[PDB]
């Protein structure tokens, strides 16, 4: 599935204060049960990464931001042979859990979907 | 009769099932007292093989 | 634990000195397990029922 | 460089097993691999062992194991290990795939080593079924019956080819003889199979229970993992002697200590085990050829599963609904072979037939509904606008 | 050789990784440590702690299939006894 | 399925053998033994089982060179090709009381006495079913139960109806050994002597067990702590990130 | 790029079979190999097919074969098939080993290449001989008496191995039946085997009959080898139709349509053609332990070839004493297969043990004295000084 | 005898031949042997036992 397709779904969701205020609140129940912010991670770094869209746009993100993610990558794989977590004050906080590849992703996804429809465009005389 | 399950090949016991006649262990087929298939995954009814008589005996074959 | 730094002094155990322990496991091992065994079916055995028999 | 590396035989060796870069953080259940080799030699060597003695003929076969059983020099250990070996042999299997299923191994770019062994999975089925055709004892006869059968439910053709299949009028001693033969050959094809499978691990290499990459910190497969490999060797073979030496016939069956009888077929008739899940789904068709089509569509589902999971994120790791689901899928499956044992009456044939749907729905419905819905609430838990 | 395809995985010194920078790690040899005994009264009460956030996600689906079989075995049970007799007649063609 | 077709659940007898360490009770073997010349091989073969087996088990290499001689097997040809009998060797088989199927069906009311070289392995049970099969036959069968005709009723056989009556009565064999021959008692040696008909390599078998459980126990707990050890420097690696200025 | 060398699987392929480089121009000598390969995989077929029919025990095994030839459908094809497959796999073979000591394929960088087919040799003389025991025919079980004795020259234990590989007191039935399970086993070590020689081959590639270097001119194994291959393919196909349809019984003997007799011995006894130079070497010498260690030296001795040959150039092309001296081997090879086929008489016994020595002296001390004088030759040809 | 029919003899000319010849045939009701005439699944019979 795609990003475009999740934003889709997810911005109509958000913007409409009938599900909003019904979802929002599960989902947020749901990320704290993931755990995935106790092991030192954003959501952004569990992205599946082995296809093109993925590779380009961690390509295209900036030096700092990826030094980060090297980091922040090493620190779960480490933790989670230990079979341990870290400690509390290390944990993502929710303000920190940030969509920071998404607009990456968007854009590829937006350039690569605009080549597929050129390379198929029909021509009516 | 042949005592063949038409399904996927066992041998019926006798005096058994839900019909008054034989009932094949394997997947659960039920036959009747004339050796019709009534339940179960058995398409047909167990075949009867060529047979004579001849007095107090039958030739099958 | 110097008792094992008097027979390999800081260094592993080489595999001649495997193989030779080995070969001498392989016997001691089975007379301690047969021997107790045999103890504990003692009466049930055939050694057991030979002597109760004379003929 | 090192010779290791230099000589043509010992780079290859030195590649898959010594230098291979390995993810630092995977688990125990990365062990089932080697002990799915170690599963495949012991039923190799013990094979061979014992064909020395066996004879195929179907007047000598159940009589020969019996020789092998009483008269050959630790001949029952060779029976007992080769026999125990086969069920351990599908215990680690399945340990193996759910392993994958729940850290979705299955998934891009590993599509090919799904695939792969999902063909030596068919072929490990194909292989222990021969093998308990040689016995020839009263389950030896009626499944080489009931098997064979299967391909009658192709039309037109089918009960030629069985007939063929059969080389005669019934089960018999052509049949027995070719069930050996095929029995000996199929094992070596599996470990053909084997070194495709490793091709095909070796160009992405394991995966790991994050989900995430592994390229930012490997350790070589020499020393951590040859060691954490050892651990799990010695505790299957502490597990396999248990039943070797102390309980060597509990999972077996009773009727196959009876000679196989072309007239007489068992009052109760339990398959293999391993086989149970497969024979409910079977049983729960009331129709010949859509009986023996969802059987074997139960596991050719298992290839669509890379397409079905519509996920961003590999494995149920950091998934609740999907952890919760796997596990709805785990003890189905379980459920299915407890029926498998039963009789086909009342309480059990609906049972049987719902959890023969919740089995197909796992793959085609569940996880592509579930892992949508999860996609949108990651995105909506953080997503401000 | 000949060329080969483009995979996700290389080997040391190239495994396709992003290029690290600012990240130091810090190891102390096997032989320095205390010898494997440590492995309790500080490594036990956090032990158990990777499955008591599991249990559940076993726990519920298990309990679930066992009252399901539980169920249907007792009313199979039923069902051929004399008591029932009558309700089989019922149910079962 | 009803309780009468499934059969009466064999309950569980405290016998010797039972248990990791534990081995046969030869005695009871050797009576049991006697039982089964004297009563069972009346209409039961034992095909699988070599007189030269006992040697050394239940008997000496004397007592059953006189046994196996007693009867008499095919032997080779003459010098000019007439067949001729022989006495039997440690090398034979013991025989059966029929010479093929059909006269052993024509002597039991059609009904055929399995061969008791494997019975204990060929149903479900074990030692447990073949001693309660023995010693439960009611004087009279239950209440509303139509018996067949030559039938007998034994509620741990299934179906209840077998073609076998009870054969065992108090004293009907004088036990060598002095032993007392109960009906219980001949139940329980015969059925010991069936368990080794069928496993023989019982006592070797869990001789050798305790010596691999306790190589691959020690192996087992020695490679924990291997691979501890040769673990220790990456579970114990410490990180630390110090982010790079621009 | 394309498909066939991104693919895993398909880029093996592509690497030996199709864009393999090579030496614009190697001749029909070297066609042997692929040959090779077509008489394994004949040997494989029509052996696994007839197994489906064939008895290993001692009182079934010959009417077994008898049942094979009278009731198969097509079944004296298949025996037919496999036995002259089994005299065709040796001519060629010969001819591949032949072709290597001629143009000096055995020099370095090839040694392990050599090497390993030395071993792949010694496996298949081994695969053959067990297999001509499965028919039990007179000439069988003497062979199988024979060749197993021929462990009692080790000193001390020497005759302990052999009743361990008879299982017994004499040739009987726990031999044929292990010696079955054997000739199954061993075939699918020598395809091991082969898959290891090609890698060896790949990584220098072919030679040429020049001697020299192929690296300035090569050309893709895919269609122009693979049309040559197949010229010779058909070739040996025609050639074997022959034998199998027209003289299906003129390779092999008489005494084998004999059921097997432990108390009589053949008034004539002739091994195996492709066995007689062998047969011939150790009866020409008048001692039991040195008679089989010649014997097996006769083999061994192949290893030393890249060390005796002191030459300067690889092959036997620009050569003219090398080139007489090599057929002065070959027809010294013949003779020695003609002095096999006859009787223990007078004027055969001196020539065998002459020939035994020519055998020898060529690899340790013709070559090495002729390669010498034939460096030198080429030297003073040219410089003036 | 079976192999004969086609080749040397009609299936009535082999068919006659093997019936000249008796071979024993599977044991009665009651467990005594007892003989029987030759079919053409039969193998052409020897002069000693
Ligand atoms: C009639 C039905 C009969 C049923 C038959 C049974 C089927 C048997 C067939 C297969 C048998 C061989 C398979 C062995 C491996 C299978 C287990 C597995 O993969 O678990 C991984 C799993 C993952 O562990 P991890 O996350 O990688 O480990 C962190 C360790 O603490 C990291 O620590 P470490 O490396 O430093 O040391 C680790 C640990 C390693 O211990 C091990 O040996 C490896 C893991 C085994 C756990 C025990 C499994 C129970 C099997 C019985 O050593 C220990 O000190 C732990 C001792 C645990 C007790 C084992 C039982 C002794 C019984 C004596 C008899 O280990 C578990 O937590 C086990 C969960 C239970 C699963 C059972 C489901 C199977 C049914
Ligand atoms: C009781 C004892 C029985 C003994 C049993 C016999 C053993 C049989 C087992 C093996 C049989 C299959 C093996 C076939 C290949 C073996 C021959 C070989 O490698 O010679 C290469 C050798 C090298 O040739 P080249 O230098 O690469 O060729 C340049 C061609 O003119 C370049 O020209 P091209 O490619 O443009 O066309 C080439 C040629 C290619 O022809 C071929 O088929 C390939 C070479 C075969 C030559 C004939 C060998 C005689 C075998 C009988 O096609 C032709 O037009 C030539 C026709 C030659 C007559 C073949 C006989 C027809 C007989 C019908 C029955 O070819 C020969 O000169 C043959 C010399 C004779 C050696 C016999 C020693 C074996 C004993
Ligand atoms: C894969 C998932 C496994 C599903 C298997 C669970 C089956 C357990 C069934 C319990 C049962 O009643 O077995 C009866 C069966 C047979 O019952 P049955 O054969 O006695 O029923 C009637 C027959 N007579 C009259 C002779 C008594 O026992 C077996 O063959 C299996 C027991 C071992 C199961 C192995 C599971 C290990 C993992
Ligand atoms: C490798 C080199 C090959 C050497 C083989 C040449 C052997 C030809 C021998 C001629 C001969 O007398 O064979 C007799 C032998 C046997 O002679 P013999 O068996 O008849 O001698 C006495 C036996 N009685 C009394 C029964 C007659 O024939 C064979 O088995 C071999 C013939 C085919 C050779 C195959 C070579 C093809 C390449
Ligand atoms: C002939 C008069 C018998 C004597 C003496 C004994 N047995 Fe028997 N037995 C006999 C028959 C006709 C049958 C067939 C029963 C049937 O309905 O098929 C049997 C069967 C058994 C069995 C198998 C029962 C089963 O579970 O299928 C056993 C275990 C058995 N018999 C044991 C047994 C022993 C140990 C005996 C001596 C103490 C004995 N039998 C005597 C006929 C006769
Ligand atoms: C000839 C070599 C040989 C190979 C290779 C071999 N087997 Fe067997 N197998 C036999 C023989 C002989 C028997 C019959 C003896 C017996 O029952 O154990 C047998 C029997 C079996 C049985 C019946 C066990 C029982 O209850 O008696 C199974 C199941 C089986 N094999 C599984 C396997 C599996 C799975 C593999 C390989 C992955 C395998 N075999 C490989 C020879 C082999
Ligand atoms: C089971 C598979 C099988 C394989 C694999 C196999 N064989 Fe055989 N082979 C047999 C059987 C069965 C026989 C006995 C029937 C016969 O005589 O042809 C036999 C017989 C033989 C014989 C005796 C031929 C004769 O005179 O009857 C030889 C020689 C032989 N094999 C060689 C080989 C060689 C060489 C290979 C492989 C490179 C091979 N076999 C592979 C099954 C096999
Ligand atoms: C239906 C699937 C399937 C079957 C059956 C299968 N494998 Fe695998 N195997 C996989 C997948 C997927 C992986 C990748 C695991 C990962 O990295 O997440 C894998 C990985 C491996 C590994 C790497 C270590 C590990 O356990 O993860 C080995 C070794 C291996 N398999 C061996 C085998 C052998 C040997 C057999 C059976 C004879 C076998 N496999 C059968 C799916 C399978
Ligand atoms: C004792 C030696 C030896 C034996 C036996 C041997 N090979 Fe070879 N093989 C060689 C050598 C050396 C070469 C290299 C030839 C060259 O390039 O000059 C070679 C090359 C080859 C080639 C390349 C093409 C050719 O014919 O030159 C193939 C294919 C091959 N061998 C297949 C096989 C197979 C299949 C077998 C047998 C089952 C086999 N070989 C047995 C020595 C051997
Ligand atoms: C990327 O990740 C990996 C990984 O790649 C690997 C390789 C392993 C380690 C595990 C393995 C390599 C398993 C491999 C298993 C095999 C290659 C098995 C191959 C199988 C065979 C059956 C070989 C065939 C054997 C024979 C033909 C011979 C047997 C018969 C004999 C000796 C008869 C002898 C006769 C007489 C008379 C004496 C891991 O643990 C792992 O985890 C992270
Ligand atoms: C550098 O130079 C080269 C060169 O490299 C090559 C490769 C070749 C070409 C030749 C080859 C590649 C030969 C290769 C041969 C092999 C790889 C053979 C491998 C052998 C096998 C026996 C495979 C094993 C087969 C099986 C397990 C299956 C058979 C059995 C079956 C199908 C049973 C089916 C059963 C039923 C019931 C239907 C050249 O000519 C050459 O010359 C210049
Ligand atoms: C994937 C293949 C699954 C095999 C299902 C067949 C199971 C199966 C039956 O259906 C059967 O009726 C009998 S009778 C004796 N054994 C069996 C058996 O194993
Ligand atoms: S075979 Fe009778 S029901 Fe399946």
């Amino acid at each position: 599935q795609s990003f475009t397709s999740i934003a889709r779904i997810g911005d109509y969701i958000l913007k409409s204060p009938v599900l909003s205020k019904l979802c929002v609140p599960v989902a947020n129940q749901f990320i704290n049960l993931a755990g995935y912010k106790k092991l030192g991670l954003k959501f952004d770094d569990l992205i599946a990464e082995e296809n093109p869209i993925m590779q380009t746009a961690l390509r295209r993100l900036p030096e700092d931001e990826s030094y980060a993610r090297a980091y922040r990558i090493i620190r779960a794989h480490q933790t989670e042979l230990t079979h341990h977590l870290l400690p509390r004050n290390e944990w993502i906080k929710a303000q920190e859990d940030v969509p920071y590849l998404l607009p990456y992703i968007l854009e590829a996804e937006a350039a690569a979907k605009e080549k597929d429809e050129l390379d198929n465009i029909e021509v009516s005389k | 009769m042949l005592g063949i399950c038409t399904h996927l090949g066992c041998v019926p016991i006798g005096e058994a099932g839900d019909f008054g006649g034989w009932f094949c262990p394997c997947h659960g087929s039920h036959y009747d007292i004339s050796g019709r298939i009534r339940k179960g995954p058995a398409p047909l009814n167990l075949e009867i093989p060529a047979y004579e008589f001849d007095g107090d005996k039958v030739i099958v074959g | 634990s110097s008792l094992y730094k008097t027979f390999f002094k800081r260094n592993a155990v080489f595999v001649g000195t495997i193989f030779a322990g080995a070969f001498v496991f392989q016997t001691v091992f089975d007379t301690a397990i047969t021997s107790w065994y045999e103890n504990h079916n003692k009466g049930k055995l055939w050694k057991d029922v030979k002597a109760r028999i004379a003929a | 460089m090192a010779f290791r590396k230099s000589n043509v035989y010992l780079s290859l060796v030195n590649s898959y097993i010594i230098d291979s870069p390995q993810p630092s953080s995977i688990n125990y259940w990365w062990n089932m691999g080697s002990l799915l080799g170690l599963c495949l030699v012991i039923q190799i060597v013990t094979g061979i062992f014992m064909a020395m003695h066996y004879s195929s003929n179907i007047e000598l076969a159940f009589s020969s194991v019996e020789h092998i059983m009483r008269d050959v020099h630790n001949g029952y250990i060779l029976r007992y290990l080769h026999a125990n070996g086969a069920s351990f042999f599908f215990m680690v299997m399945f340990m193996h795939m759910a392993k994958g299923l729940y850290y979705g191994s299955y998934r891009s770019p590993r599509v090919t080593l799904w695939n792969v062994g999902v063909i030596i999975f068919t072929l490990t089925i194909a292989t222990a079924f021969l093998g308990y055709c040689c016995v020839y004892g009263q389950m030896s006869h009626w499944g080489a019956t009931v098997i064979t059968n299967l391909f009658s439910a192709i039309p037109f053709v089918g009960n030629d080819i069985v007939s063929w299949l059969w080389g005669g009028f019934s089960v018999s001693n052509p049949t027995i003889q070719r069930f050996f033969a095929l029995h000996y050959l199929v094992p070596f094809i599996i470990a053909a199979m084997v070194i495709m499978h490793l091709m095909a691990l070796h160009i992405h290499g394991s995966s790991n229970p994050l989900g995430i990459t592994g390229n930012l910190d490997r350790i070589p497969m020499h020393s951590y993992f040859i060691f954490k490999d050892l651990v799990t060797v010695f505790l299957f073979m502490l597990i396999l002697a248990l039943f070797v030496f102390y309980s060597p016939n509990t999972l077996g069956h009773p009727d196959n200590y009876i000679p196989g009888n072309p007239l007489v077929t068992p009052a109760s008739i339990v398959p293999e085990w391993y086989l149970l899940p497969f024979y409910a789904i079977l049983r729960s068709i009331p129709d010949k050829l859509l009986g023996v089509i969802t059987m074997f569509a139960a596991i050719l589902v298992l290839l669509v599963l890379p397409f079905t999971d519509r996920s961003v994120v590999r494995g149920n790791t950091f998934k609740v609904l999907s952890k919760f689901f796997f596990f709805i899928f785990v003890f189905n499956f379980v459920l299915l072979g407890q029926i498998g044992a039963c009789h086909v009456e009342v309480p059990y044939v609906l049972m049987g037939q719902i959890a023969t749907f919740i089995y197909f729905a796992y793959f085609l419905i569940i996880v592509p509904v579930i892992s949508t819905i999860e996609n949108v609430l990651f995105y909506i838990g953080r997503v401000n606008k | 050789g000949p060329p080969s395809g483009k995979t996700y995985m290389g080997w040391w010194g190239h495994m396709g990784g992003p290029k690290q920078k600012g990240i130091t790690s810090y190891a102390v040899s096997p032989y320095a440590q205390k010898p494997l005994q440590g492995i309790f009264h500080n490594a036990v009460f956090n032990s158990f702690r990777r499955f008591k956030s599991q249990f559940l996600y076993v726990l519920i689906p298990a309990g679930i299939y066992w009252y399901w079989w539980k169920n249907g075995n007792e009313y199979n049970e039923f069902l051929y006894s004399k008591a029932g007799r009558e309700e089989l007649e019922r149910v079962n063609v | 399925m009803t309780a009468a077709e499934h059969g009466l659940h064999a309950p569980a007898y405290a016998w010797s053998h039972n248990g990791p360490f534990e081995t046969f009770d030869h005695a009871s073997i050797r009576r049991g033994y006697q039982v089964y010349r004297e009563v069972c091989a009346a209409c039961h073969s034992l095909d699988r089982v070599a007189w030269r087996t006992l040697v050394g088990v239940s008997h000496t290499n004397e007592e059953v060179r006189n046994m196996a001689e007693e009867f008499e097997y095919d032997d080779e040809p003459d010098e000019q090709g007439n067949p001729k009998k022989r006495p039997g060797k440690l090398s034979d088989y013991i025989p059966g009381p029929y010479p093929n199927e059909q006269a052993a069906r024509a002597a039991n009311q059609g009904a055929l006495p399995p061969d008791l070289s494997l019975i204990v392995k060929a149903r479900h049970g074990g030692c447990d079913y073949i001693f309660s099969l023995l010693t439960g036959y009611p004087d009279e069968p239950p209440a509303g139960v139509a018996l067949p005709p030559g039938s007998n009723y034994n509620p741990y056989f299934p179906g209840g109806s077998i073609a076998m009556a009870r054969v065992l009565f108090d004293d009907m064999v004088e036990y060598e050994d002095g032993t007392p021959a109960t009906t219980s008692q001949m139940a329980k040696d015969v059925t010991t002597f069936l368990n080794w008909c069928a496993e023989p390599e019982h006592d070797e078998r869990k001789r050798l067990g305790l010596k691999t459980v306790i190589i691959l126990s020690s192996l087992y707990l020695l490679s924990i702590w291997v691979k501890k050890f040769k673990w220790a420097g990456i579970k114990t690696r410490k990180f630390v990130f110090n982010p790079p200025k621009p």
